[PDB]
């Protein structure tokens, strides 16, 4: 509606100026007071519609502040990205693997047995091949345990390597013998930890990088 | 919180002002007497 | 968003300035016209319709003033970008390290429900001590008490469930979620210890993490809902309101003004 | 010693381009060279000098920036 | 617009603002700091843990 009120205004002046016209009549209006009109977007009454001019030094100040508004201030989303479920209809097919015999892998066996018969041929054996083979390009990206990814998120040489998303985390959420009587302690426990805020301590310490001071 | 206020009162114009007056002298005394 | 911000004061500086334009330019002309024409050269050059010609020193003085009108436009130019993009743009609450909840004050109220969690999680913890002679003295019973005071302007903050945050987020423009968590905890099944129902649940509970019924529920109840995010103007309605009833105000003064002088030459 | 820049370099260009019409001579120097110079601060080889012109909108955008720098 | 913009805003410096920095923190082989050997720093540090 801005290009609107552009519209009806000039029209307006238009009319004024064509009222100035045949009030001279005791120099085209429909020619020469358009471009005139417009002239000044980018013999008295020419003066009352420049008028607009300086208001038009405005409008462009405007639509530049504006643009200073604008100019100063991913692609995968998930599992659910047929990306990874159709890689041989997209080409060149995809590269992402994981840790040999993890939980994620059995995960994924149970959700996913022809993209495992995929994904095995891109084992790794430690975590400097993850970090080397993405600063190489050697594969795509990871889907593993993303809190540890978390970690060597904020570690990187310039952090230019983002895992998924905006911490998106898919599928989500210490161990004792059965028929221990150590349950209802060290539960209560760490939930007074939880409670606490030292756990929030733990944090500071050991948790952020540089990518949580974005 | 970066000690600025939130339009511009500098004195500028007063010094271009006082410029100007001043080339203004300096023209219009030279007359052709000779 | 406004007027003209700039210093009415100012504003009356650069008319009686142009006045200034004006009285100097027609007391420099008989050193060697009279009656308007320097006028007209003056409203083209300060204006910006034309920068165009027409001894030597008024010309000169004249494109001294030239030198004014640009810098004098390079200064609005540079507060119209300065005042919409820097400082004094708000003041939003980051968490609860801000003074805001540190130090408290009256106009500054912040309330939950009574016999709820955040009461518990609360009154474990210890520094926040001073939290309390506020946060006990103007709580409520539901969450949707909280949410009309938020509606109703009552209450400015609040410190409560984030999942139900975010949907009253995502759903209603009012309303935004800042800061990290707060005693990170999870949300589970309430069961008697006598109650043989543990493990065959659990393993049932473990089986809707790994099987994508969680996902399930997060995209059949949790996430569908969006609203915009700033992606015709009061300067731009001002202007409007200030030009057309200018130029329609000189519009009814041409007819008369003219047709005096039109009497003017009839004499 | 902006400034200084500004009049040496307007006084040598502003030269030329005189002497250059005094060889089109088969308008005023002291005139219309200079106000055509300073006009568009803020007949073939006048052009010439307006390209300076062009650049002059960036000696626009300069003093925008730098102002833009300590406002 | 652009000029305006590379002359105020980002990509402007960085700046080691302390010890809570990564650059120490995180410590790498691009920074090197260093001191005085059997100088009161030594033992400022060789007091403290983390």
């Amino acid at each position: 509606s801005v290009w609107v009120m552009m519209f009806v205004m000039l029209l307006i002046v238009s009319a004024i100026a064509v009222f100035v016209f045949e009030y001279f009549s005791p120099s085209f209006t429909i020619g020469k007071a358009i471009w005139l009109l417009w002239g000044l977007v980018f013999t008295t009454s020419k003066i009352m519609v420049s008028v607009w001019a300086f208001f038009a030094v405005i409008f462009l100040a405007s639509y530049t502040a504006n643009l200073a508004a604008f100019m100063i201030q991913d692609q995968v989303t998930g599992l659910s990205d047929k990306k990874f479920q159709r890689p041989h209809d997209y080409s060149p097919p995809f590269r992402f693997g994981t840790v040999p015999n993890g939980s994620t892998e059995r995960n994924i066996r149970n959700n996913y047995p022809y993209m495992h018969q995929y994904m095995t041929k891109f084992n790794q054996k430690g975590v400097e091949d993850a970090l080397v083979s993405l600063k190489t390009g050697k594969l795509d990206a990871f889907i593993y345990d993303a809190a540890v990814l978390n970690y060597k998120a904020g570690r990187d040489e310039g952090c230019k390597l983002v895992t998924i998303g905006s911490g998106y985390i898919f599928a989500t959420t210490i161990a004792l013998q059965k028929g221990s009587p150590w349950k209802r302690q060290i539960d209560l426990a760490l939930l007074q930890f939880v409670g606490d805020g030292e756990m929030e301590e733990l944090e500071t310490l050991w948790l952020t990088g540089i990518c949580h001071n974005e | 919180k970066n000690e600025v206020m939130s339009i511009d009162n500098m004195a500028g114009v007063f010094y271009m002002l006082a410029a100007a007056m001043a080339l203004s002298l300096i023209t219009f005394i030279w007359e052709h007497l000779f | 968003s406004f007027m003209q911000p700039f210093q009415s004061t100012l504003w009356l500086l650069v008319g009686l300035s142009v006045h200034v334009v004006a009285v100097m330019l027609y007391l420099l002309d008989r050193f060697s016209l009279t009656l308007s024409s320097a006028m007209w050269f003056s409203w083209r050059v300060l204006l910006n319709s034309g920068i165009g010609e027409g001894s030597f020193s008024a010309r000169i003085l004249g494109m001294v003033w030239a030198g004014f009108a640009m810098i004098i436009v390079a200064s609005y130019t540079a507060n119209l970008a300065a005042f919409l993009v820097l400082d004094r743009p708000e003041e939003r609450i980051t968490g609860i390290n801000d003074p805001r909840l540190r130090n408290p004050s009256d106009k500054f109220i912040y309330a939950t429900v009574k016999q709820s969690s955040v009461d518990i999680y609360f009154r474990r913890q210890v520094e926040l001590s001073t939290m309390y002679r506020h946060m006990e003295k103007h709580n409520y019973e539901s969450a949707a008490e909280a949410i009309q005071a938020v509606r109703d302007n009552k209450l400015h903050a609040f410190i409560w469930d984030s999942a139900v945050l975010e949907f009253e987020a995502s759903q209603k423009c009012d309303l935004v979620t800042t800061g990290e968590l707060f005693f990170r905890s999870g949300f589970g099944i309430g069961m008697r210890k006598d109650s043989p129902w543990k493990q065959n649940v659990s393993l049932s509970i473990l089986k809707s993490h790994e099987n994508g019924f969680m996902e399930d529920l997060d995209k059949t109840w949790v996430r569908y809902q969006e609203c915009d995010s700033r992606s015709t103007f009061e300067n731009m309605a001002g202007v409007f309101m200030l030009v057309a009833g200018g130029i329609v105000a000189g519009i009814f003064l041409i007819f008369i003004e003219i047709a005096y002088k039109r009497h003017k030459d009839a004499r």
